[PDB]
């Protein structure tokens, strides 16, 4: 109680706070002041149209005695001999308490679902700071997601940051709801959940909301939405708001949450576009160079902690933008990001769902995720031989489809039939339907038994003898 | 004096009524003294890049200054501890603060000023005379290594005047005075020096002992020595941290220095928890790693700027460990985000850009960089010999190998690895693309290999040719089929899919798969080589191919399994199974084929 | 097959209502507490307009917070604006002001003060002053009033932990 | 299917009252807690509020 009390003492601080009106230029989103007191690097202003509206802002430069203010809601209709800015005198900082679960926020975060102002516990900058390394602890326990074809290829473990890439025009929407749907571990309830999506279009968030609402887990999670309709600098707050919230809940409240952001894609167009109204050094395809950093700082908000029991998972969802892996989004992403969950189109055109490949997927967690005390010793070695398997039977079916049937030989063709019943029966699964990994990796076994014994080669002879025969 | 903010703008600062300053000197801003780094002077003014974040500051601030450049604290004690990129030790923060975060604004000293060390005098006495460089005792540092030599900082010369005798001391304590025209000189047991100003050295040399990696290709086919650079690019899955691992484990250097500049941070954990129980047999036995390991640990989510000094101090450390006469081996992890904080750095300036945007002197900046690793002669009296050799890992964005760093460095290196995307894809793990991949200390190694295996040479371009020839009748057979081959090239192409699925394929976690001494490599290697002879011999004299594979048979299958033998069995209990192998595959071969 | 999506649907549709139930049961409870809290928030409002009703209080309290509005402005000249009453022995006790200002403003005394024949709306405000410089563009809003509602911002967690024991799920302060 | 939706239909005022009478106590406590310690709440307001503090920007 003490404790605590005196972490709060210095409530009671009331300050005055001064508001000019030398507003004294103004260009695109930019607003510039001058003869203002004492600037303060990176804190928050609130401007005040002459019809009586205001809208927010923070500093983004420093000259002598005179600060650039920039401007959320775009700066349209400024007045220059009305408008009156005001100085909050200190940076940008949100309430957080337990309760905010099952509210929903707009990109600014002020409720939305006819409630009222949230009774805080207490206010913090949204930015965070780093986590020193020393104080960190790389995850070893498995999530079950019940999808097979990530439940016995690509593992997940809780603490890992994978993204899911993606293409416009996929369901990548149903395979988030299904996986939060499925969010069970191997072995309460603890997961939270902080979605958090920016620029989607309103059938997607109506789409995630009766999903939340059918499943009984609204009570159990929050949301940050921000449609296309709002404006595209309040873009960028939005995640850093959401990981704030997580990160308090998961080290201050030993909770286990599960944050899944979406379309980071139009994250970066938003970093683009307040950032060429500058004219900062641009740098591939115009984006901007620092992008790597910022999106590092975003996605460096993971792990578990020291003391703390509590833990945290991202899986945010991209948007490729024609399909090409080389663009520098998807680049950075795999840079930062703990390997990633793919999707295809022919799969996809394949009438197949989920339609995951495994030939791109990767995941590094795997090693300390699988093992004895959770799941056989097989795990790796078949995860293994089916990629092997896999890779041949895909050469092969190209090599067939140029030259023909004559040059395939007896193996070419198994390959060819167990990368069709891979495909077709492996993968497929309902938009209900669970496989926990035992069922999951003993309908794999009935796959590879096509195989003649010997020519398994990357798995060791002890798993063969005990479990092959079988 | 002091000076006041005069205008900010992210990570650069200016400041005003800033005089005295030079350029490069270290200096102090804030309430909370954050630490920068002064770089263009005008006027009164002086911009400054600042090494922390720089939230909430405000004009008028008072600026402080220092007088002296960046330095970093070298003596005993640096070495098992763990460092951010200005000399910060990382667990002494984390218990005085008792947080989870990096308080802006803490200090500590660099090395712990509270432990003593149990001292014992050099061969010295007093009256004799003494140069920069010489050692003046040994120091216990730990049971891997027993004696920590302590020098005479560089620039400094003299006469001895008083010594302190064997005993335990702390490193305040001043146990040596030097006479020069003034007695204004004393030592203690550490000192510093700046990390831009290379070391000096009594002279380089040419390295021509190989530095063992444990990876079969890269030791077969790519030798690295020991005193040398390399290079390994990537597409962000290739997988790289494998081979980087491995060579910092069970490489055969003295001292290794990882350094992370933009890493994804938790592989520092990783490393932190993994090491400590792994044990190593250079000296005595049973030590485990972990005291034999300086991390320099500046994960991407820290400040741009640190990610500059991260390799500057690492690289000095390296140095200072080298004037030792032990053969450290540091090694990076990425040197893209080098130039990406580089580029950031210059554009916020406002300075004309050059090719996609970078500077114009990172080629320049690259090899200064580079060009510190090399066997060298310790500059001193007892005359130990010591070596460098650095391994970085640049990092391409799209994942081809155009982009302007990755160019500067191939310029500048001498040993090339590249790393292909999808044979990773495969799980052929260690994927190394053996087409494009070249070393250099190829000619120079015969000195050794002559001594040691004269006919490895040879071999080794055996292999080369047999590889490139199954490469060049791919497409071939691919764009027409095997109807069109003769039998001599069916078995060439069946040799090279052995090859590559046995002699080029490894995983660190099978016990006998996790390290290949030279000798194992050598002899499975050879045997390879007189398997696809014995066949070509065979088939020249007359046989059909067709036939002959299904008689060969199980010794196909016993040359594939060769690499499970337990590597370290006997050294010699192995050699003979090899030369058994051998025998048995060629009387089959007399006889099968037959 | 029909029959069963249509009991699902059905599942669906009561599964939905009971948690929509919930939900707002949830928010009328959080209502309920901020409605009262807003309630407590209430009284201060009318004890402080009493308060403005008694000279010789009042006189100390507004001296000091004019004192606090060019202290923190910093300037030569200003200008307030309020009900006029005390000009006399504000501008005779400015000797006082500029005394303290070059106390703890120590590079010079105040130059002037001036009174605006402007004036607040009185039903809106419970006193207090608004201070701005010569030219009459930066401003310090420091009525009474403007001084609660801002306060009503910060207190939070402390009325909250003042109100209601600490959070007892709260491990870490 | 037609009983099965008139199972659940007359059960809605079911659930109504039972969450309804699942939340009074809670209701009425916060207006006794609220009641216990109000006055001195709004004395604290009060003498933040009334009480000045002297300062100046440190940098100046």
């Amino acid at each position: 109680f003490a404790i605590n009390k005196k972490a709060v003492e210095q409530g009671f601080n009331v300050k005055p706070r001064l508001n000019y009106n030398t507003v004294s230029g103004v260009n695109g989103p930019l607003v510039i002041l001058e003869k203002v007191k004492f600037p303060r690097y990176n804190e928050i202003v609130n401007l005040t149209l002459p019809d009586g509206t205001v809208r927010q802002g923070q500093v983004l430069e420093i000259r002598g005695d005179r600060a650039i203010v920039q401007v959320f809601e775009g700066t349209s209709g400024i007045d220059v001999k009305k408008t009156t800015v005001e100085f909050t005198g200190e940076s940008l900082r949100i309430p957080v308490s337990e309760d905010m679960l099952g509210r929903i926020f707009d990109g600014s975060g002020r409720p939305i679902d006819n409630g009222p102002k949230v009774f805080a516990e207490d206010y913090l900058d949204i930015n965070g700071s780093p986590i020193n390394p020393y104080a960190r602890i790389y995850p070893e326990e498995m999530i079950s997601t019940g999808v097979s074809a990530i439940d016995t290829m690509n593992s997940i473990a809780r603490g890992q940051k994978i993204p899911i890439f993606s293409a416009s025009g996929l369901p990548h929407n149903e395979i988030a709801a299904q996986i939060c749907r499925q969010a069970g571990l191997v072995r309460e309830e603890n997961f939270s959940i902080v979605f958090a999506a920016m620029g989607v279009n309103l059938e997607t968030a109506r789409f995630f909301k009766q999903d939340f609402e059918e499943n009984g887990s609204l009570e159990r999670t929050s949301l940050f939405l921000n449609l296309a309709n709002d404006p595209t600098i309040e873009r960028i707050i939005t995640p850093r708001l959401a990981l704030t919230t997580a990160e308090y809940l998961a080290y201050q409240t030993e909770r286990h949450v599960l944050t899944i952001l979406t379309d980071m894609s139009s994250y970066a167009d938003a970093l683009r576009e307040v950032s060429a109204a500058r004219e900062e050094v641009p740098g591939r395809r115009g984006y901007p160079g620092y992008m790597y950093t910022d999106l590092s700082t975003i996605y460096e908000r993971a792990g578990r902690v020291e003391g703390r029991n509590g833990s945290i998972t991202q899986i945010p969802i991209l948007t490729m933008p024609n399909d090409d892996i080389t663009h520098p989004i998807p680049d950075l992403t795999g840079y930062i990001t703990e390997g990633q969950i793919f999707v295809d189109r022919q799969l996809h055109n394949k009438g197949i769902y989920p339609p995951i490949n495994v030939l791109p997927s990767l995941s590094r967690l795997m090693k300390s995720a699988i093992g004895e005390g959770m799941t056989r010793k097989d795990h790796g070695d078949v995860s293994n031989q089916l990629y092997a398997k896999y890779a041949i039977g895909k050469d092969a079916a190209a090599m067939k489809a140029v030259v023909g049937e004559e040059a395939l030989s007896i193996e070419d063709k198994l390959s060819l039939e167990f990368l069709e019943k891979f495909e077709k029966t492996f993968i497929t699964q309902g938009a209900y339907e669970d496989r926990t990994v035992f069922e999951s990796l003993d309908q794999a076994w009935s796959l590879l038994r096509i195989y003649p014994k010997e020519m398994l080669n990357r798995i060791s002879p002890k798993i063969l003898d005990e479990f092959y025969d079988r | 004096e002091y000076g006041a903010i005069y205008s900010v703008s992210g990570p650069v600062v200016i400041a005003e009524n800033m005089i005295g300053c030079a350029m490069y000197e270290l200096v102090k801003v804030g309430h909370d003294n954050l630490v920068g780094e002064v770089i263009r002077i005008d006027g009164d003014k002086a911009t400054i890049q600042v090494y922390e974040e720089t939230a909430g500051l405000t004009v008028g601030d008072p600026v402080l200054r220092t007088g002296k450049p960046l330095s970093v604290e070298l003596g005993p004690g640096l070495m098992e501890t763990i460092y951010d990129g200005i000399q910060r030790p990382l667990k002494a923060i984390k218990e005085e603060s008792q947080s989870i975060y990096i308080p802006r604004g803490i200090d500590t000293p660099a090395l712990d000023r509270t432990i003593k060390w149990q001292f014992t005098p050099g061969k010295f006495q007093v009256g004799d005379h003494i140069s920069g460089g010489d050692i003046y005792g040994s120091v216990f540092e730990n049971s891997l290594i027993s004696s920590h030599k302590i020098l005479l900082p560089p620039r400094s010369r003299g006469t001895i005047t008083w010594i302190a005798p064997a005993g335990e001391y702390t490193l305040d304590e001043k146990i040596l005075e030097v006479e020069f025209d003034g007695k204004k000189s004393d030592f203690t047991l550490y000192h510093t020096w700046p990390v831009r100003v290379p070391r000096p050295v009594t002279e380089k040399l040419s390295a021509d002992y190989p530095l063992l990696t444990g990876q079969r290709v890269l030791d077969a086919l790519f030798p690295c020595v020991q005193g040398g650079t390399t290079c390994i690019p990537g597409a962000f899955g290739c997988g790289k941290t494998v081979i980087s691992q491995s060579l910092s484990k069970y490489s055969n250097s003295d001292a290794i220095i990882y350094v992370g500049c933009g890493e994804r941070g938790n592989e520092m954990a990783e490393v932190l928890m993994e090491f400590p129980e792994l044990y190593t047999e250079m000296s005595g036995t049973k030590e485990p790693i972990m005291k034999r390991t300086t991390l320099v640990a500046n994960t991407s989510n820290m400040p741009v700027a640190a990610r500059e000094a991260s390799i500057y101090t690492g690289i000095t450390l390296a140095e200072y460990f080298r004037d030792q006469g032990k053969n450290v081996s540091m090694i990076a992890d990425s040197s893209s985000r080098w130039a990406e904080a580089l580029r950031e750095i210059s554009g916020r300036l406002g300075e004309m850009p050059a090719d996609q945007g970078f500077p114009a002197y990172l080629g320049a900046k690259l090899a200064s960089f580079y060009e510190r690793a090399g066997k060298a002669v310790a500059l001193g009296s007892p005359d130990r010999t010591g070596s460098v050799s650095i391994v970085a890992a640049v990092s391409p964005a799209g994942g081809d190998f155009s982009d302007p760093v990755t160019t500067a460095t191939l310029g500048i290196t001498q040993v090339f690895w590249g790393l292909d995307k999808k044979l990773a894809q495969r799980k052929h793990f260690p994927s190394i693309n053996t087409s494009v991949s070249y070393s250099k200390y190829t000619n120079v190694l015969n000195k050794f290999y002559d001594s040691n295996y004269p006919e490895f040479p040879v071999l080794r371009d055996r292999m080369k040719e047999i590889l490139s020839n199954a490469e060049e009748l791919e497409q071939v057979v691919q764009l027409v089929g095997k109807s069109a081959l003769s039998d001599s090239d069916k078995i060439t192409l069946d040799v090279a899919t052995l090859i590559k699925e046995d002699f080029l394929q490894q995983n660190g976690y099978s016990t006998y798969d996790a390290f290949c001494p030279i000798w194992k490599t050598f002899d499975m290697m050879r045997a390879f080589i007189s398997y696809h002879d014995e066949a070509q011999k065979a088939v020249a004299n007359g046989a059909n191919w067709s036939k002959l594979a299904d008689s060969t048979g199980d010794v196909k299958h016993a040359v594939s399994s060769s690499k499970f033998f337990e590597p370290s069995r006997g050294e010699k209990e192995v050699h003979g199974e090899f030369e058994k192998l051998l025998s048995t595959m060629q009387e089959r071969f007399a006889e099968s084929t037959d | 097959g029909n029959f069963k999506s249509k009991l699902k649907k059905a599942m669906l549709s009561q599964q939905i209502t009971k948690s929509t139930i919930a939900n707002k049961m949830r928010l009328k409870v959080l209502s309920a507490r901020e409605q009262s809290l807003d309630g407590i928030f209430e009284e201060t409002k009318e004890k402080l307009s009493g308060i403005a009703n008694n000279r010789d209080e009042y006189k100390p309290i507004l001296q000091s917070l004019i004192v606090e509005a060019l202290l923190k402005l910093l300037e030569p000249k200003a200008i307030v604006k309020a009900l006029e009453r005390d000009v006399d022995l504000i501008e005779s006790m400015k000797d006082d002001i500029m005394r303290e200002y070059g106390e703890k403003a120590q590079r010079a005394p105040l130059e002037e003060i001036v009174i605006s024949n402007d004036y607040l709306n009185k039903d809106l405000v419970s006193g207090g002053v608004v201070v701005s410089n010569a030219s009459d563009k930066i401003e310090i809003n420091n009525t009474l009033e403007e001084r609660l509602k801002l306060l009503s911002e910060e207190a939070l967690p402390a009325i909250r932990l003042e109100l209601y024991g600490p959070s007892k799920t709260r491990k870490f302060f | 299917l037609k009983e099965f939706e008139q199972k659940n239909a007359g059960g809605v005022g079911e659930l109504e009252k039972k969450a309804e009478a699942g939340v009074q106590g809670e209701l009425a406590e916060i207006k006794k807690i609220a009641e216990k310690k109000k006055d001195d709440v709004v004395k604290i307001l009060i003498e933040t509020v009334i009480k000045p503090s002297a300062e100046v920007h440190i940098n100046a």
